């Protein structure tokens, strides 16, 4: 057939990912994957601030496609999503994630995160306590978390539905 | 137990206890479920219902560690009540302690009490 | 836009395989139970037939707890016991059921011998040889391989990469 | 409940009332725990303490699913036990329930039968 598990296991290496989930995703599996990438944090030795950084970073990204998935009405079967975790050499860790989406949702959301991507912590930080009483908590508080601009993109498809992806450094 | 409040604590929701005759709500551990007001909104209308009448003092003592963006609406809720209580003469108070050597739960408390006018501590502990 | 051009590039590999869950990382007992409640979900989702549904869940289950098992015999901890799983359905409707994980390079070698002598016994003579480890491939390999409507296939990369396929 | 055996369900493990006075064992669920005998070493125990006690009967009511080659190992060392009695004159018997639509229960069922001597009755249900 077509499955190569060993090309898979060389790409992951390739990009430096040490988690990585593909396929329905619960709200179970959300928090048994956490843990992995809470453990893994631990292992590394990763100070007590940069964990939160990357599992809240890790949780927000995936619960904002659980919320997008139940306002489309979609089911278990359809709430479907890829997540990876990588860590740079430099040793920044990089948390990406990437679902489908309906295309004017798609196109929607790369123009906010590209409105959100240029604005400095400040700025950053009033949009998200004027958020508190177009980008919200959740994509405000990945870009506040990130030490690079949040950077996002969209693959479209005749289909009406487009694959979101969005990817942030810590 | 009647007029009190005690939820047990699981590993995306935190543990709670309203203690209604010593007028003192309690949380510890992390907080992301997926709709928090599932979990919130009894504890939002214990507080509203201790600060609806009478004058005596409520206290939250705060654990808490890392909040997801739902559980910080809740949260944000909650200040808001005693906000607007202590804006009509009732005497509350929050304390957040928190690990010293993780910087963030400190920052996250801070940005709340910001939006606070009521007694509002923030104590480090060395683990 | 590097990272995700490349969640890209990974969604479009996945597609193209017709996997339908695939994972790669630590994996604890938990994990592993639910992932098999996706895979579970998954089927039912598909309407396999009951008998099938348990052959891919019950294959899935053993590979993967092959690796737990060793990855404990080698002493490997939740961080060092690591593993790619993957779960694809071909164009036939069959199920494949894939899972790597890294050995020793000697225990490695002496895996694809025994699955290379197990894969192409028929359906007796795997039964017989299963009964009689009731009483080296054992009752887990045994299982796959009297589960699959394809002989057993491995792989050994170079500590090594071993990789199993079962088609169910 | 002093001489009786109460396990919950779970997930991966199954339902388990072991009732001493009625001479009954009974099991629910799936077993696919990771070291099977954490779960079935207190089985074990249970039957053989019933075994080597008196001569009143021993039935097990099985509504087991999938089992794991762990799970199936300690189910072969339960059932060898029984067996084991079963040659010495004791009275037992077992009942294996299962869906009619999903043969495999069935065929583990068969395979498990074929290494006892005793009543082994299994029972499909619609
Ligand atoms: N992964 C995603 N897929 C599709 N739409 C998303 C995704 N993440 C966020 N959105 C959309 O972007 C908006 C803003 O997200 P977010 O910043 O989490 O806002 P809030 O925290 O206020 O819900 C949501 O209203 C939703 O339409
Ligand atoms: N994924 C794996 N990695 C390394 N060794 C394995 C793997 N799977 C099986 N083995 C080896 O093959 C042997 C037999 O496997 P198995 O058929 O499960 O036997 P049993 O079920 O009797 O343990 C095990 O002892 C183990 O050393
Ligand atoms: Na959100
Ligand atoms: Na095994």
């Amino acid at each position: 057939e077509t499955l190569d598990l060993l090309a898979m296991r060389e790409s992951y290496t390739r990009q430096r990912i040490l988690l990585c989930f593909n396929g329905p995703i619960s709200r179970s599996l959300i928090e048994e994957i956490g843990h992995a990438l809470r453990n893994y944090l631990h292992a590394e030795q990763a100070k007590p601030s940069e964990a939160m950084d990357v599992f809240a970073v890790y949780i927000e990204m995936t619960q904002n496609i659980r919320h997008y998935a139940n306002l489309k009405g979609y089911g278990e079967h359809e709430a479907a999503a890829t997540v990876a975790i990588a860590r740079n050499e430099d040793g920044h860790y990089v948390v990406s994630a990437g679902n489908l989406v309906e295309r004017d949702d798609g196109q929607s959301l790369v123009r906010s995160i590209q409105a959100i991507a240029n604005l400095d912590k400040a700025a950053l930080k009033a949009a998200y306590k004027e958020q508190l009483r177009g980008a919200g908590l959740g994509l405000l508080d990945i870009a506040r978390k990130s030490s690079e601009p949040l950077a996002a993109s969209l693959k479209e498809q005749p289909d009406g539905r487009a694959f979101f992806s969005l990817r942030a450094v810590i | 137990s009647m007029s009190d409040l005690h939820i047990p604590g699981t590993q995306s929701t935190p543990a709670i206890q309203g203690d209604w005759q010593a007028g003192r709500l309690s949380m510890q551990g992390d907080s992301y479920p997926e709709n928090s007001y599932e979990l919130f909104g009894q504890v939002i209308d214990w507080v509203e219902r201790f600060l609806a009448d009478g004058q005596r003092p409520l206290e939250l003592d705060l654990r808490l560690l890392y909040l997801n963006t739902s559980s910080i609406k809740a949260m944000m809720d909650i200040l808001d009540l005693l906000e607007e209580a202590h804006q009509g003469g009732r005497p509350v108070s929050l304390r957040w302690h928190y690990d010293r050597r993780n910087e963030r739960v400190a920052e996250l408390a801070e940005e709340f009490r910001e939006d606070c006018s009521f007694p509002f501590a923030i104590q480090a502990h060395d683990e």
